[PDB]
RNA sequence: GCCUGUUUACCAAAAACAUCACCUCUAGCAUCACCAGUAUUAGAGGCACCGCCUGCCCAGUGACACAUGUUUAACGGCCGCGGUACCCUAACCGUGCAAAGGUAGCAUAAUCACUUGUUCCUUAAAUAGGGACCUGUAUGAAUGGCUCCACGAGGGUUCAGCUG
RNA sequence: UUAAUUUAUUAAUGCAAACACCUGCAUUAAAAAUUUCGGUUGGGGCGACCUCGGAGCAGAACCCAACCUCCGAGCAGUACAUGCUAAGACUUCACCAGUCAAAGCGAACCUCAAUUGAUCCA
RNA sequence: GUUAAUGUAGCUUAAAUUAUCAAAGCAAGGCACUGAAAAUGCCUAGAUGAGCCUCACAGCUCCAUUAACACCA
């Protein structure tokens, strides 16, 4: 399930201060992208790096989630995989279930031996 | 790997010289200079030194 | 000659868990329900806790009335820190 | 060193000088070379000579021992058997 | 500092001794204890807790008539007086004391056992097994110092060569002489236990003051100790 | 955050501390604190009224007991990897590792990021507010969890009014 | 603090000594005490690195930096005179160390680029 | 982003050169027949592509894989 691509073009990539997290650094900084698709709305920042190499890099990794639900919808490899890993999650506390009945089987079983 | 033996001469006694050999095989017995009697004696491994 | 055999598996930790299917090569999934089904015992006492230690000598269960998997080595070398490559019996054999 | 003590106010001498250098009284400093007698079973019999020498110093190393020494140990010693007494005149030197 | 404790009264009287509090203070003027401090003020009524002594130029057992059963401040057990021949004491009254009373102090061992009321003093050497017994003495003649707070009680298990064992109420056995003197009943003002403080202000009117801010990480000491009960406490 | 209280005098009054309540631990005893007290008492702590509850775990470290054991309302911890589930649906089976593998509850939270999550209400318009859904891969049960009454110079949102 | 150094200190146990306490000695505790928290670094942290040798930069006497580029080393082998002495030189830009060496004495009829560690002390 | 680790027959670890047995599957071989106990073979491009020698070994070309640091003003 492959997130589907997004074109070299149509992109408008602002580049702004942001939020500033931080002393001086981060007010005086063109970090913040504003990578926008022009045929959706889908507009996407980042400040996850001090670099633009990272942020944009990965800015552009949101993006192609983010508009995959809208040529896809609810029915997209961003959501298999949110449906397919909190599918575990009723594989996890149903499996916790089986295990604490059987815990006062072996509990009650104990310390009733005399 | 080798060991560092110290050799004790057997005639004009009290002289050693330290040389080297390896762990495994045999005490060693060499015809050495011995500049106590100006000669040629025998002389015999007693201890080892280090284990270098 | 009545059933030897299964010497030296590297078993990870000395525990009714992996002295147990490491010999009766099987996993860890059943031997949690034979666990919690009043089997699994021990030297003919009953093991209600599948994390009590096992030394030379100390005689597995199961009760398929058993098979057991008795212990004597500590092997004193090393085989990439799951270091218990321990010799061990095995059976399928009756008992009393 | 201690320029002046605090009981005569005098000089002192560094004793962790005397304790290894040899001064002859023509104004040289004798020294024995280090490691002499270490790790003997690694060196060559050409370099287990050199190091049993007994090595004269720098012209700045004398004058480094010539400030941590008092006036004592610049003398004339005219002992019984010294085995340096042939060494503390300076002969033939044109400088 | 200048600190003179106020404990300085040498005699025995009915009345009320103005007190001071110690502010959990020592004589050097530095607190010992934490949490003390402020509290209403308080007089003291002086305790006869050696509750079986004959007056002079008397002896024997005697009987004394409860005057009054009255709330004390500096216990949580509640107070008696009562009066027997020509002398008034507090004594500390046990669970259902009224006015009116004639309580027994007896100095008698027996041949047998009495069957003795809820509030009279015996040694227990006069006693049957499992009676519930209060201020309990560890010596003949040397004052109650044992189960005397409220509503507390100690079955007297059994008796030896010479000798009478109780249980105080820590569950703890302690065995004592025959012939040192403890009172029947349970102490007064049960339900004390069911209290209610209520409000923080009612904490520090009982001179408490509250504890430190200061966020402490629980050690090893914290578990749920299941310890074996101590072995018995011998006092002969 | 239960409350009234307390605090950085002179930049923080708070959601922080205390607090009733709740539990754990220690102590069998007299003449200077505790105390002229005696286990329904005292001291050392944790958490925070009440209501509803407080799941698993003693391997480590600690403490207690040397019955190599007990103890978590002690320190703390409560995993994964493969992979058939089809109106997007029965691992329906194999396993690795551990002392135990996170239970109830709650939930985009004052809870890493993504984050302006998605959705409905509210607005002409909502990165705010509220109700929902939900892995929350870093929620979670005396590190207390969740309802809820009053209360707050707390912190957000809002109707009507009102006003340079 | 689970950094190193201590246990004087109170508190336990043990052995002495005295005929429990006091004292001396040991151990185990808690409480503490004293002291430090490397350097290089295209700022510091993070990473890497620190000594030695060969090649390039550095074309031809010598020398020549780099958080520059590429390879290595922390041995092994053989002797067992791998005994002793001693002119004259070399020298890693100082010192320390490190090299080569005729003759002579005594005999005979070292290999390898690096293959490493001063002083005090034991 | 950056080092850093990892890969095993169908199923679990091995083995510091040379690749095992432990299960499962082929049956036959003791046993009346089933169970082991045996006696077999069996299945590993040692997750890659080149060969430096001769290499799971010792390393990149590699593919996926998980941990962890990407800070101060
Ligand atoms: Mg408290
Ligand atoms: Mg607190
Ligand atoms: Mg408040
Ligand atoms: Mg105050
Ligand atoms: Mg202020
Ligand atoms: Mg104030
Ligand atoms: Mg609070
Ligand atoms: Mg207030
Ligand atoms: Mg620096
Ligand atoms: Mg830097
Ligand atoms: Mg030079
Ligand atoms: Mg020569």
């Amino acid at each position: 399930p492959a997130l589907l691509s997004l074109d070299e073009n149509e992109l408008e990539e602002q580049f702004v201060k942001g939020h500033g997290p931080g002393g001086q650094a981060t007010n005086k900084t063109s970090n913040c992208v504003v990578l926008k698709h022009i045929p959706s709305g889908i507009v996407v920042k980042c400040h996850q790096t001090r670099s633009v190499d990272q942020n944009r890099k990965l800015a552009r990794k949101i993006l192609q989630e983010k508009v995959d639900v809208f040529y896809n919808g609810e029915n997209s490899p961003v959501h298999k995989e949110k449906r397919e890993a909190a599918k575990k999650k009723q594989e996890r506390k149903k499996r916790a279930k089986e295990t604490l009945e059987k815990k006062k089987l072996l509990k009650e079983l104990w310390e009733s031996s005399k | 790997k080798n060991i560092l033996v110290r050799m004790v001469s057997e005639a004009g006694t009290g002289f050693c010289f330290n040389t080297k050999r390896n762990r495994l095989r045999e005490k060693l017995t060499l015809l050495h200079y011995d500049p106590v009697v100006k000669q040629r004696v025998l002389f015999v491994e007693k201890k080892k030194i280090r284990s270098l | 000659v009545k059933n030897y055999k299964d010497l030296e598996k590297a078993v990870q930790s000395f525990r009714y868990d992996v002295v147990l299917k490491t010999g009766l090569d099987i996993g860890r999934n059943k031997v949690e329900d034979a666990f919690y089904k009043g089997e699994l015992r021990l030297n003919e006492e009953k093991l209600w806790k599948k994390s009590r230690t096992v030394k030379v000598g100390d005689t597995l269960d199961l009760l398929i009335t058993v098979m057991r998997i008795l212990l004597k080595k500590v092997f004193e070398e090393k085989t990439e820190s799951e270091k218990y490559r321990v010799v061990l019996r095995r059976w399928k054999s009756l008992k009393l | 060193l201690t320029y002046f003590s605090a009981r005569k106010g005098k000089r002192k001498t560094v004793k962790a000088v005397i304790d290894r250098f040899l001064r002859l009284h023509c104004g040289l400093w004798v020294r024995r070379k280090a490691g002499y007698k270490k790790k003997l079973w690694k060196k060559t019999p050409a370099r287990k000579k050199r190091l049993r020498e007994f090595v004269f110093c720098n012209k700045t190393q004398s004058k480094l021992l010539d400030k941590m020494t008092t006036s004592f140990w610049k003398r004339r010693n005219w002992y019984v058997d010294d085995p340096y007494q042939k060494y503390h005149d300076r002969t033939n030197l044109k400088v | 500092a200048n600190f003179v404790s106020w404990k300085s009264r040498t005699k025995y009287t009915i009345t009320p001794v103005k007190m001071r509090k110690s502010g959990g203070r020592d004589h050097t003027g530095r607190i010992r204890v934490h949490g003390i401090g402020g509290g209403h003020k308080q007089r003291y009524r002086m305790i006869d807790f050696l509750r079986f002594r004959p007056e002079e130029t008397k002896s024997g057992p005697f009987e004394e008539k409860v005057i009054q059963v009255r709330y004390d401040p500096c216990r949580s057990a509640d107070i008696a007086l009562v009066a027997g021949g020509s002398r008034k004491r507090w004594i500390i009254a046990t669970e259902n004391m009224q006015a009116g009373d004639t309580i027994l102090n007896s100095n008698h061992i027996g041949r047998m056992a009495v069957a003795a009321r809820e509030g009279d003093a015996h040694p227990l050497g006069a006693l049957p097994v499992g009676t519930l017994i209060n201020n309990v003495e560890s010596e003949p003649g040397r004052g109650a110092q044992y189960i005397r707070a409220a509503g507390t009680c100690g079955v007297l298990l059994r008796k030896v060569n010479g000798t009478a064992i109780i249980q105080l109420p820590s569950k703890r056995q302690m065995q004592v002489l025959e012939t040192c003197v403890a009172t029947v009943g349970r102490v007064s003002n049960v339900d004390h236990n069911k209290r209610v403080i209520g409000k923080a202000g009612r904490n520090r009117w009982l001179g408490k003051r509250p504890n430190s801010g200061r966020w402490h990480r629980k050690g090893g000491w914290a578990g749920r100790k299941i310890r074996p009960l101590p072995p018995m406490k011998s006092y002969v």
